[PDB]
RNA sequence: ACGAGACUCUGGCAUGCUAACUAGUUACGCGACCCCGGUCGGCGUAACUUCUUAGAGGGACAAGUGGCGUUCAGCCACCCGAGAUUGAGCAAUAACAGGUCUGUGAUGCCCUUAGAUGUCCGGGGCUGCACGCGCGCUACACUGACUGGCUCAGCGUGUGCCUACCCUACGCCGGCAGGCGCGGGUAACCCGUUGAACCCCAUUCGUGAUGGGGAUCGGGGAUUGCAAUUAUUC
């Protein structure tokens, strides 16, 4: 189909950003629509060629952390790929969407610096990127020495950081980086 | 206090300590009269737009 | 009829003058030529410790000695062969004459 | 940090000031006049010489060069 | 008839995959067995890209046999892939029209620029005093 | 052959062979002005020539 | 089924030791000593007993029958290469020990080996490495 | 710490509140089945194959690694 | 029609270890129930009957590649040899495991000894397996 | 004038050139099987070199365009393209009481030289274990382990002047290590289409120092060697 894509069985359209700061370095849409989030790569080799990554694949790569899981692509594929049903049959809402949502309510808005610390806003990019790395290392310390598998860890805090629960890793610590940025400014 | 819109027009330089921050000349999406500075962390590009969560902070130039 | 010469050098150019010097001499003979069968080279390494002793940061070599080797073989009796074997041979160049 | 040389900037010069005729303006045909009138060991120095000259002459039509 | 036969080669890292077109029925196979029962399942869409992207209907008349030797296993996927939409651009200028043909590789290039061109990347060779190219053995102060 | 050793051998055999005449020389025709040998194969014949500054002495 | 049975035995005493019942039958009767993960298994083949089964909803009418196969494996057809004593010293019986004969049978060859003077003997006298480790940089802990 | 002491079988007390409560959670998965009625990953497993049977759950997508359940038809 | 090539092995070993509980002719040892399978593992398997499962699996890699002697076998079931505090290297598979089932699939006519060595599936033995290849092909139908 | 650069090698691009019965593809003709066709590393041929090998060349130059800059040296960005910085080798003047006399039939001096610091033989030691430190390996698990199933590499090396010692296919015996037969390979020929792990698929386990982890240690069985105890390894 020269038509449509669907994310293996998700659809990439009527997903609207609404924070208006980061619908330019999140591609998830119209030209970045990929049935798998794995693809060949050099989006690391000029400076903000990053950005044209589609999200999933750069949640894809935030996956492989700590030793034994680096280089294991095909597994995290496999983990966020199961993620989205489980967060589509505990929300009902498109995985697209809510992935979206969390990653602009976990993205922090100042950050403090060595410049007596002086208070600084952040870049869009690094915002996004400091939103998908909380969201990640927020399931990995669920899922570690725990029953509840890799998949649904991931699933609920980006349920929970959609709408801001307050219990998410990833909103716990954004505010508080928005808080000690509140303090020395 | 409301948070604002920024819109970047041009870079200035690097700065901070580890020359970790950038200095910026944004201007604000609501009003494109009154024009700030303001230094920023992470990788800025020219062109995209910044969350203020206040205008009144003024980042001395270098 | 069918003999098989092989040359094997160290040098490459050396070896593809002689290569194509046969060449030369079997055109000459108006015979049916083999083409100068290109066999895959190959290299010998050695790495060493560049110190006499075992002090200094340790550091290494890439002693190495590419080998090359082709191969011709042609449909001729053996006295057609040995005269042109023995015109215009570079000392580089090792050459094994089959006659089966 | 493409910066030519002086033995590139050198030899440009020198073919320019005697065979200003011959040579072009677009980068191939005088990359091939090079090799027969300056005998150059490698392919590099062959482009990075051609390279120059094709840049001086943009440079002469806008005026003279010192 | 006539033997409308193209042979197109697709590499990768070290996995070369040359795919082999002729006049048939739309066929595709890779070392024998089809396309879709292939190992990992995971990459199943990957190989599924020329073929989705384009329909059909542009491989109904054209059948395509892939040989795979060397690299690893992902590697291979990905030669497969950009084997065969070589392979049946490569068709569609030898033997049609290229107003065709331009029509066809603009949606793959638009796609992922991969699927006509290779990736000239390769593993770096290893330097002595440390495990890989780039990283070193931990030095030790006193 | 005899034994057959392997192209890779051989070609590190002569490598020696060229090596030892080399130093014996140097040990020896020195004196004379020795400055290097030189192999010349043919078959069933090895000539190895002696370039020296005396050719004489 | 899933339901829960009758019958329990939550710890079966079995060869004075006690053993789970909350654990898998394959794994429960590795807690005895000289019977590990892989002897269990021959033993629980051997009785034709099912492995999907806690230890605590078999019967305990063929739970000795499992027993007789542990003091007596000859005669089940068990290969002698599966003995943790093969070839005894004194008997030269080819016999499996049973967490009770097992750390008897334990310093019995310790101390056969005092009474000699062997070297390998005195190394357990003194609480070093026997099988010949360099004791220089390893080995602290019970050494204060 | 506090060790987590799970039911390895179902006492009909539990296995009441399984063919009652669990049909209706949006998610069904081994994980949360086992945190909720504080029981095996084991009996957890084998407590979703009769339900399957029993045609109460509808498996969504079932792998090696991970197997997931949800309600069955609404209407 | 179909061969065994269009069908996914995965579903195609068990479907022809089905074929060899109809027929119960394989010859097979009795240290079958008590070995373990490599040096490198260090439990038996767990399916009891694994001898039917990987006897259907050496004859399918006799399909697609003949002549391959018991050498062979236990490179194709070699795997990882985890030397507890040592790093890990590959390790063969045991020869006698591999010996018998192709001494099995020449008790009952299914291989035979190709020349040169090793060990090709006669023209009967391929005839059937694409009979286990074309139902299971209906079965996706 | 040297150093830098250039240069040498390597990496990637040339359906163009030169070639291949120790490399292959594609057709043809048989053989096997399933319902004309499909599959085959099953078997032989004629064309061809995409795939393999390696030779000669070609290719990239900041060359083009747009900005910046004295509009010089150049820089940024873009288009086109396989590359718009691949990696390494080589590497100056001067210097260090840097290391090495245990590499040398490189060596000054000094010492020894028969009851020897010479040479050889037997046995031991270099591993010895209150403790400190350095490089590492395996781990603390569920993104896991276990048991099956499936499916892919590239570097190499291989029968020795002295040398007595190779890499292994295949067939049998044994759970295994291994043993006994037969052959191939002085090697693009045989190992070998190097059926490598990880990964992938499917079971079991279920947060428990647990089927995590495998230290320590007992008993037994092999192999190398003249000889293994202070366990050579397996």
């Amino acid at each position: 189909t020269p038509d449509i894509k669907l994310f293996g069985k998700w659809s990439t359209d009527d997903v609207q950003i609404n924070d208006i700061s980061l619908q330019d370095y999140i591609a998830v849409k119209e030209k970045y629509a990929k049935y798998l989030p794995h693809s060949a790569g050099r989006y690391a080799a000029k400076r903000f060629r990053k950005a044209q990554c589609p999200i999933v694949e750069r949640l894809t790569n935030s996956m492989m952390m700590h030793g034994r899981n680096n280089g294991k692509k095909l597994m995290t594929v496999r983990i966020v790929k199961h993620a989205f049903e489980i967060i589509h049959l505990l929300t009902g809402e498109n995985p697209l969407q809510v992935l979206v949502n969390a990653i602009i309510n976990s993205g922090p808005r100042e950050d403090s610096t060595r410049i007596r610390r002086q208070a600084v806003d952040v870049s869009p990019l690094r915002r996004v990127n400091q939103a998908i790395w909380l969201l990640c290392t927020g399931a990995r310390e669920a899922a570690f020495r725990n029953i509840k598998t890799i998949a649904e860890c991931l699933a609920d805090e980006l349920i929970n950081a959609a709408k801001g629960s307050s219990n998410s890793y990833a909103i716990k610590k954004k505010d508080e980086l928005e808080r000690v940025a509140k303090s020395n400014r | 206090q409301p948070i604002k819109l920024a819109r970047v027009t041009k870079v200035l330089g690097r700065t901070g300590s580890q020359g970790q921050c950038t200095q910026v000349r944004v201007e604000f999406m609501d009003d494109t009269s009154r024009s700030i500075i303001r230094n920023v962390k992470g990788p800025v590009r020219e062109g995209d737009v910044l969350t203020l969560l206040e205008s009144e902070r003024e980042a001395r130039r270098l | 009829h069918r003999i098989r010469i092989t040359l094997t050098s160290r040098n490459v150019k050396s070896l593809e003058k002689v290569c194509a010097d046969l060449i030369r001499g079997a055109k000459e003979k108006n015979l049916k030529v083999k083409g100068p069968v290109r066999m895959p080279t190959k290299t010998l390494r050695i790495t060493t410790r560049k110190t006499p002793c075992g002090e200094g940061s340790k550091t290494w070599d890439r002693f190495q000695m590419r080998i090359h080797k082709r191969l011709i073989d042609l449909h001729s009796p053996s006295e057609i062969v040995k005269q042109i074997t023995s015109i215009s041979i570079e000392p580089g160049v090792e050459v094994e004459v089959t006659i089966a | 940090g493409r910066v030519r040389t002086k033995t590139v900037k050198k030899a440009a010069r020198v073919i320019i000031e005697k065979y200003y005729t011959r040579l072009g303006n677009d980068f191939h045909t005088n990359k091939r006049v090079c090799e027969e009138i300056a005998i150059i060991p490698s392919k590099k120095l062959r482009n990075k010489i051609a390279g120059y000259v094709t840049h001086l002459m943009k440079r002469i039509q806008r005026g003279p060069v010192r | 008839g006539p033997l409308q036969s193209v042979q197109v080669f697709g590499r990768k890292k070290t996995a070369t995959a040359v795919a082999h077109c002729k006049r048939g029925n739309g066929l595709i196979k890779v070392n024998g067995r089809p396309l879709e029962m292939i190992e990992p399942r995971t990459l199943q869409y990957k190989l599924l890209e020329p073929v989705l992207l384009l329909g059909k209907e542009r491989f109904a008349g054209v059948d395509i046999r892939v040989r795979v030797k060397g690299g690893g296993h992902v590697a291979q996927i990905y030669a497969i892939r950009q084997s065969i939409s070589k392979a049946l651009v490569a068709y569609y200028q030898k033997y049609v029209d290229e107003a065709s043909k331009k029509e066809i590789k603009d949606i793959l290039i638009q796609y992922d620029r991969t699927l006509l061109v290779a990736d000239p990347r390769r593993c770096e060779s290893k330097k002595f005093g440390g495990p890989g190219a780039r990283a070193r053995y931990q030095k030790s102060y006193r | 052959m005899a034994v057959q050793i392997s192209k890779k051998r051989k070609f590190v055999a002569d490598g020696i062979f060229k090596a030892e005449l080399n130093e014996f020389l140097t040990r020896e025709l020195a004196e004379d002005g020795y400055s290097g040998v030189e192999v010349r194969v043919t078959p069933t014949r090895t000539e190895i020539i002696i370039l020296a500054t005396r050719t004489q002495n | 089924s899933l339901v829960i049975p009758e019958k329990f035995q939550h710890i079966l005493r079995v060869l004075n030791t006690n053993i789970d019942g909350r654990r898998k039958i394959a794994f429960a009767i590795t807690a005895i000593k000289g019977v590990g993960r892989r002897y269990a298994h021959v033993v629980l083949r051997k009785a034709d007993i099912d492995l999907t089964k806690r230890a605590g909803e078999l019967t305990e009418d063929e739970v000795e029958r499992v027993i007789t196969i542990m003091q007596n494996p000859r005669q089940y057809k068990i290969p002698d290469w599966f003995l943790n004593r093969q070839k005894d010293v004194k008997d030269g019986k080819y016999s499996q020990v049973l967490a009770n004969g097992l750390d008897n049978k334990l310093r019995e060859d310790l101390e056969r080996l005092k009474k000699i003077r062997a070297h390998r003997g005195l190394r357990h006298f003194w609480g070093l490495r026997v099988r010949g480790q360099h004791t220089k940089t390893t080995g602290r802990r019970g050494r204060t | 710490r506090d060790k987590l002491n799970n039911l390895v079988l179902f006492d009909k007390a539990t296995y009441d509140k399984l063919c009652k409560e669990v049909p209706n959670y949006k998610l069904i998965t081994p994980a949360v089945v086992s945190e909720r009625l504080k029981i095996r990953g084991s009996l957890a497993r084998a407590a979703l194959q009769e339900l399957l049977s029993k045609g109460l759950i509808k498996l969504v997508s079932k792998h090696r690694a991970q197997v997931i359940y949800t309600r069955n038809t609404k209407g | 029609g179909v061969t065994v090539k269009d069908v996914n092995q995965q579903e195609f070993v068990r479907a022809l270890a089905a074929f060899l509980k109809k027929s119960g002719k394989l010859k097979v040892p009795e240290w079958v129930d008590t070995v373990k399978l490599a040096k490198h593992k260090e439990l038996a398997p767990y399916d009891e009957n694994w001898f039917y499962t990987r006897a259907a699996s050496t004859a399918r890699h006799l399909y697609l590649r003949g002549g391959a002697g018991v050498g062979s076998m236990t490179k194709i079931y070699g795997g990882r040899q985890r030397n507890g505090v040592m790093p890990s290297h590959f390790s063969r598979g045991s020869k006698s495991v591999a010996r018998r089932v192709l001494q099995a699939l020449e008790g009952l006519k299914m291989v035979e000894k190709d020349q040169d060595g090793g060990r090709k599936l006669t023209p009967q033995g391929q005839r059937d397996l694409d009979r286990i290849a074309g139902q299971v092909a209906a079965a996706k139908k």
